[PDB]
């Protein structure tokens, strides 16, 4: 019998799930923003998509290096704040490739900031990440990409309510030459959460008209389902010492049941007025319970 | 004589929506095969005996919801957990099909 | 094994109008005023229950302008036996 | 009186899964979507006679055609359990 | 007796069937697609059509190479989406030809991608591949080919809802002087299969009033069939052991019958109230159970 | 063999109003209010059948305002032999 | 007196189509041949005799659904599965040449 | 009659923390926020039968589900002081 103390703050939960919907826009956004690399720095990238990453928020934290460029990003009309992240490596070779450089000298960080031309950089090389992330997006779900806010620390985003949040997080290698840098998209499951069924199972070429059609059939197909409703006529409080006790011939007293709830296994669906007809017990329903 | 006795309620009847119903727990389940057999070889039946199902193998599973069938699915093993693949909800002609 | 322990434990009775079960069709379709009847006649003695578990059978009575339940008898398990059987 | 039922044709089945779930959820699913079960794998199939459990058994394939081998009965004393 | 342990994801399903129609099909489509390479590399192909492979689609899948153009094809009006699969050898014959190269050279590839350029070639290819496919099609059945899309991977298609699914595979081997190649033409099932008793029998040298003709006078001929109808009265449940117990002069309650339900082996075919006509048990047809 | 196994297994029982042989011709061409017969006499009791096998045979009766079917005999295999011979 | 005598149902009578009846199950039977023999034979019959079909063999042989003859088919041999091969829905002169 | 009572289900819980508040604060808390227990850490968890304290015990956590360790039942001399 494996019995050891409740710790808390634990990396405890553990949701393993395959993303294939996630595993091909991945492949999708790479590609656009391979040629969008080609088009901007005029030369020629290769950009290799790594395992998706689906762990606690700040194991994404810790991970990450510092200084980074943070690119706080809304994937409207989801609720939440993803976030793109872009390694000092990458912005350097950028850097040195756009201000005449062969990227002949090795690239070398050493906790340096990001100062106004080299923001202006990143946000000119994200203005093609977002647009090829959303057209990516746009064959499965059509989302809006819109880049609020970049940072240079850790501290400052804070996605994640708790930082033991899940987050779905997708590292992409970008080699230029001999030089390679890598960058990150990291999502808060929350705003996936919705969409889990559509990113789970892998996607069928198929047409939205075909896919309404088959659950209009389906929600037909379910009509046909018979249920259990239960009426619940009153609910007395009795302690155990009175069941007991409890013999055929007493009187428990009960108040007026103005309405008659009806549930299905615990789920309450009708409030009706109780009656008697055609010798069955009978309600007349006065309202169905609408959330 | 409490209770008051209640008639003539057949105001009308159209349906709302699927959404005033929604949180209501359904019974899913997913059925291995059929076969049709008397009671002769029901009580022949022993321990470790093997009773052969109408259904050939590899073919799509039936899917009910409390009892009602609505689709046909596939069953796939994920984790070391049994899972059923929906493939097509069923057609009328296949219910009454599956009715003779 | 102790007694007094759960001797003062809370309990909640419910009880019923009776069984039915009805499709998805005519739920959708039921009105305001709209009558759905129930698997009993009208007399037969309404089951008692605890946390989903039948305890007891009883119907409502009238003693001057206050309501409460008539327990008939208590179910022995071979009923309950019966019960789920059939 | 027992040649009378001994003859009579019955519809058997047997069940490899069983899951609850809410319309969310039903809605939710589409075509291809994957559904778990509560069953995990290996374990005795319920069989039915009428929608009536009696007994449970391991799922097993003869002659290319699917099958079923009677593990147990289950005695009604599982049957408050099954609730 | 063979009795061995279920194994679920094991090819079971076996399906074979003899394709006629598709068998001639495919010469035809072969022939209109010579010509159209004639017309456009300027040299003699010769295309030989391979053996139709029924097969799961997963093994048609893992067969293919990597990369190889895919193109996604709708065969309107029937529901579903084929794919021709373009191999590398193809695609870089067709490009040598092209562009100033009497294949003088092996053929070399080694994983590399397909330029816009060589994107564009295909989809040059492809339209007399789609004209010839359609032309061969009209014979038989008028079908609409349109290309969609375009994809590399094997894993941006998924055409199949499940990779268990049966799929028909034509391979076609094209040779250009020493040179040669191939490319394929995939189906999935679930489109043929409203048209399996046209595609399973050779065609016949008639004509569509002559066709109509056939099941109009078959039609007329199945009108005087004698069928046997059954009427239901009601259906009362009860336990075996009320059976047994069950002997004469009891009374089992039923409920008012509305309606009778009048089935033909299982199927309804007729509600209709009951009543006593000329002696006779006899039922006043109220509604015609249509689908 | 076991008999407790199966002393509780639901079967569901039907009766019949009557057989008869009809073609398509005349199937298609039945309309609304369409009367049809059937080949039982109107006094004959009815066939109780489970699971489309034969079981017993009884008629409806009328009580008070409530219906059900009274059992006239129980079927000897010997009876259902000429049943299928004749 | 419980059920209720109903009469002069006769309203019209008009074909309305072939799929309100379509998913209904039909009784296909091929038929190898025929013979008018009498009780005489009949009985002289023992295992192992041959009974001589007026059918003459590689005849096509005779469709029936619901034993009523529609078509006429030729026999094939298809996977070690027997299997008829429809060749013409037979004509009225032809029935009533099989009547007599 | 103790046979009755002996198989009934009913509803077991267990809480981990105990605050007193008013409505400033709880409108007050936000996503995120902290809310301090007045119980300290380590201290016998209450353990409720359908909201009737019978016991005190430990939390632990076994086979990765929830669990609680039974320390001791409160005899009533503790209820006086519960309030």
């Amino acid at each position: 019998s494996d019995i050891r103390p409740y710790d808390p703050n634990t990396q405890r939960r553990v949701v393993r799930e395959r993303l294939q919907a996630l595993e091909i826009i991945n492949e999708r956004f790479a590609r656009q923003f391979r040629m969008g690399l080609f088009n901007l720095l005029r030369r020629s990238p290769d950009i290799t998509v790594g395992a998706i990453r689906i762990q606690p928020y700040h194991e994404f934290a810790r991970n990450l290096p510092v200084p980074t460029n943070l690119n706080l990003i809304h994937l409207k009309p989801l609720r939440g704040t993803g976030l793109v992240v872009f390694s000092p490596s990458l912005v350097f070779i950028a850097v040195d490739n756009l201000f005449g450089g062969d990227g002949r000298f090795p690239t070398k960080v050493e906790g340096r900031e990001f100062t106004h031309t080299e923001q202006r950089v990143i946000n000119r090389m994200l203005k093609l990440a977002l647009e090829g992330y959303s057209d990516a997006w746009k064959a499965i779900n059509p989302l809006e990409v819109e880049y609020v806010r970049s940072e240079m620390q850790v501290k400052f985003t804070n996605i994640t309510t708790s930082p033991n949040d899940i987050v779905v997080n997708t590292p992409f290698h970008v080699e230029i030459g001999n030089l390679t840098g890598e960058f990150n998209i990291c999502l808060p499951f929350s705003m996936i959460e919705p969409l889990r069924e559509l990113l789970v199972n892998p996607p069928l070429e198929n047409s939205r008209h075909e896919d309404q059609n088959w659950r209009d059939n389906l929600v037909r197909q379910v009509q046909h389902s018979e249920l259990e409703l239960v009426a619940n006529f009153a609910d007395i409080p009795l302690r155990l010492s009175q069941i007991l006790k409890l013999k055929p011939g007493d009187v428990l007293p009960i108040e007026k049941p103005d309405r008659i709830i009806a549930h299905v296994d615990g789920v309450p669906v009708l409030t009706s007025q109780y009656g008697t007809v055609n010798g069955q017990y009978a309600l007349r329903v006065e309202h169905l319970i609408n959330p | 004589a409490v209770f008051q006795q209640l008639g003539g309620g057949d105001v009308s009847g159209a349906m709302q929506d699927i959404d005033l119903i929604m949180d209501i727990p359904v019974k899913l389940t997913v059925e291995l095969g059929r076969t049709r057999m008397t009671i002769k070889e029901l009580l022949r039946l022993t321990q470790g005996s093997v009773v052969a199902l109408d259904g050939l193998a590899g073919e799509p599973l039936d899917i009910l919801i409390n009892g009602y069938l609505i689709a046909q699915g596939e069953v796939v093993v994920v984790a070391d957990k049994y899972g059923v693949r929906i493939t097509d909800i069923i057609t009328p002609s296949e219910r009454m099909r599956r009715l003779s």
